[PDB]
RNA sequence: CAUCUCAGUAGGAGCGGGAAAAGAAAUCAAUUGAGAUGCCGUAAGUAACGGCGAGUGAAACCGGCACAGUUCAAACCGAA
RNA sequence: UUUACUGCAGCCUGUCGUUGGGUUGUGGUUCUGGAUGUACAGUGUAGGUAGGAGGCAUCGAAGCGGGUGCGCCAGCAUUCGUGGAGCCGUCCUUGGGACACUACCCUUCCGGGACUACGACCCUAACUCUGAGAAGAGGACCCCGAUAGGUGGGCAGUUUG
């Protein structure tokens, strides 16, 4: 597919910051791909640096088949400042929007665009 | 276990048959240049090699590293060499064997491109441009041999110095016995046929004879392919 | 199936030749044989299997690629007389498997740490990678553990060199109970050797 | 005398403690039972192997010494 | 010591792995356009075989073309037409097979596309050599692990009453 422009991610970023500080984030390889599974999540962030790269492989097929939008992010670092922690987070998940829920649907729209 | 052979022990490498390598002058090989470079360098001295038994040029360079080179016929102190691929051809100078015109000798040939120079190198010897084809160029080795080499391999132009060193016989044991002293061989050598069974696949018996055809395949093992190697024919031609 | 991540990473190297790690193989074996004999890598390069040999994220673990030719017990043909039956050494394979030789050589460069267990993690035409996960006794960290404090006494030294590792007893022909094991318990010393 | 025997012996390399190794059934049984391991007794010079020659050679059942069971990975919570 | 008996190293060669991407010649594997199925012809082409026969047809069926699957330039299909009826067969071309639509499930036809194994050629990204390095030269060959066959007093254990 087509890489997703820069402001669609700061936009994903800033989403990100607005459901933590007032709805609820699953972040966590573990806990996110558990709420993809069962279906809940609003929106999917993966960072484009894992060495091995057999963290996230399974993220990508798995959301599509869900039809889950899934976005990706440049590194670890930022993605885990973002979910409110000291330490790298690989993946994260916007289980409820909270009060983002509105970048939740035009961020979609946007992925349905790139795609 | 019959002892082994001279040749085993030359594979294990005892002190009998090593090289007294702190003797020689220097290694020959030919400058290394960058690609689309050309440097140049004028002869010092002409000094004498105890490796070979021929003389070499001590030539500096522009950079400031000087080098021995084998020397080719009438190289003289002060000439000036400009080795390259833009050199011109001259006696002395290196160039590609792909723009060397064909009737001209060579010498120094390499194998493949920057080996520093592998074929046509003892005294005298020298090799010929043949033909040019675009891929290839052939160039008759001083064996009697055709070879295709790269049109992109560096050969100094003339012949190798020291011309006619076997023209003058030996006459005694004495000289020959100063020649050996700095190589690997060794000096002097008992015939298969005046040793004991143990030490040789011919020695033994009453009376001194080989016993067994002299003629040995190219499959003996090691320890066995004494005498004729693989011949494809034997006697003089009447 | 609400399913862990794990599982996904142990799906997708069931079948390596059939999936994208054949891909990653092919750019791995390249830096793999650029680097020497026993290497120390951040982390493991299969998360589920070490997960699965007692591996935790705490200091004093330690994981290490080692390197190992392929091949049996190259040996020497005998100088004197032999019987017909001994002279003969080309077709006689070792005794010993090859993630033994591996932790063996990967306990014998970390003079003070202790092996615990290892895992196949690729294979070429002459060489095999496995890695080896290795426990320091005298951190802190490890000897507040209760689940990993059995290995601060003193019958756990040199755990790798008295086959006592899981490679170890399954060279030691003790991996299983019953027939067939009448001679390889509890020690193949204990019967002149004659089981194995 | 060549398979066999001498013998996994002599010898070698590595590791290591007051002991070490083993150890809680993907077991042994036979119709239906037993219930971690080690060591001693017996089975027994029996089954089995073998120029079926010379020779090599067990285990289970049963009787004793001594007794002891547990900890991770994953599913659920997500830094507690 | 050897063309004594039995073996073992070394070397030569086949196969498997390392080992990739294309060019085409191979053969089925596998897939379509027609039952292609047709000599005692035929009004009919054995719509395999076959309820030994009954539905189709200006509300589409015919003889002919270079000939449309194909074959006996006949003729079942309606196809590009051409005339504007081939109907079943209880008129069976009374059959090698005698034939009618919801059956062709199957002589076959076989872009043979498709994964495969072979012989040859090309490419570079694995790999090999050279260089401090750029880079250069080879190249899926060679080396290497395993296995099968040969040669083998190079070497070993023995026998020669
Ligand atoms: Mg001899
Ligand atoms: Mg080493
Ligand atoms: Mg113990
Ligand atoms: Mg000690
Ligand atoms: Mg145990
Ligand atoms: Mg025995
Ligand atoms: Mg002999
Ligand atoms: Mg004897």
């Amino acid at each position: 597919k087509f890489d997703v422009p820069e402001e669609l991610t700061n936009k994903a970023l800033e989403a990100l910051e607005l459901a933590r500080d007032t709805g609820k984030i699953k972040k966590g390889t573990n806990e996110a791909t558990k709420a993809i599974e069962r279906g809940n999540a609003k929106l999917v962030l993966i960072a484009e640096d894992i060495e091995p790269a057999e963290i996230v492989a399974h993220i990508g097929p798995l959301s599509e088949e869900k039809k889950a939008p899934y976005i990706f992010i440049k590194n670890q670092k930022e993605l885990g400042a973002a979910s409110g922690l000291g330490v790298s987070c690989a993946t994260v998940a916007i289980v409820d929007a909270g009060k983002a829920a509105e970048m939740v649907q035009d961020i979609a729209q946007k992925l349905e665009a790139l795609k | 276990m019959g002892k082994r052979l001279i040749s085993q022990n030359r594979g294990r490498g005892t002190p009998t048959y090593r090289a007294p390598s702190h003797k020689y002058k220097a290694d020959l090989r030919h400058p290394r240049v960058d690609e689309n470079s050309s440097l140049r360098g004028e002869v010092v001295g002409i000094e004498h090699d105890p490796a070979r038994s021929a003389p070499i040029a001590k030539v500096a360079f522009e950079n400031g590293e000087e080098l021995f080179l084998l020397a080719s016929e009438g190289i003289a102190v002060g000439n000036i060499i400009e080795c390259g691929d833009d050199a011109e051809v001259k006696p002395g100078n290196i160039v590609p064997i792909g723009n060397v015109p064909e009737g001209f000798f060579i010498c120094n040939v390499e194998s493949k491109p920057n080996d520093g120079g592998k074929f046509v190198r003892s005294s005298g010897v020298y090799a010929t441009v043949v033909t040019h084809e675009a891929t290839r160029t052939a160039v008759s080795m001083p064996s009697g041999n055709i070879k295709w080499l790269n049109p992109k391999c560096r050969a100094v132009v003339g012949i190798v110095a020291g011309s006619g060193r076997v023209d003058r016989p030996w006459l005694k044991a004495g000289k020959k016995y100063h020649k050996m002293k700095t190589r690997a061989a060794k000096y002097p050598r008992v015939s298969a046929v005046a040793m004991n069974p143990r030490d040789h696949p011919f020695g033994g018996g009453a009376w001194k004879h080989p016993g067994k055809p002299t003629t040995v395949s190219r499959n003996a093992p090691p320890g066995r392919k004494v005498g004729l190697i693989a011949a494809r024919r034997t006697g003089m031609k009447r | 199936m609400v399913k862990s991540f794990y599982g996904y990473v142990r799906d997708a190297w069931k079948n390596p030749d059939e999936t994208y790690v054949n891909e990653l193989r092919w750019e791995r074996l390249q830096v793999w044989r650029k680097q020497g004999s026993v290497t120390r890598i951040e982390r493991p390069t299969r998360i589920d299997r070490a997960r699965s040999l007692g591996y935790k994220a705490k200091q004093g673990i330690v994981v290490v690629r080692v390197n190992v030719r392929r091949g049996g017990l190259g040996h020497v043909r005998p100088n004197r007389g032999r019987r017909t039956q001994k002279m003969g050494k080309n077709k006689v394979s070792g005794g010993m498997s090859i993630q033994r030789i591996a932790e063996v050589r990967a306990d014998r460069r970390y003079p003070n740490l202790e092996v615990l267990n290892s895992y196949w993690v690729g294979e070429d035409g002459k060489h095999k990678w496995f890695e080896v996960i290795l426990v320091d006794p005298h951190h802190p960290v490890i000897k507040s553990d209760k689940n990993l404090n059995w290995v601060c006494d003193p019958s756990s030294r040199g755990r790798a060199t008295r086959g006592k590792t899981s490679a170890g007893r399954k060279g030691r022909g003790m991996a299983t109970r019953g027939k067939g094991t009448e001679k390889t318990r509890p020690s193949i010393r204990a019967y002149k050797s004659r089981g194995k």
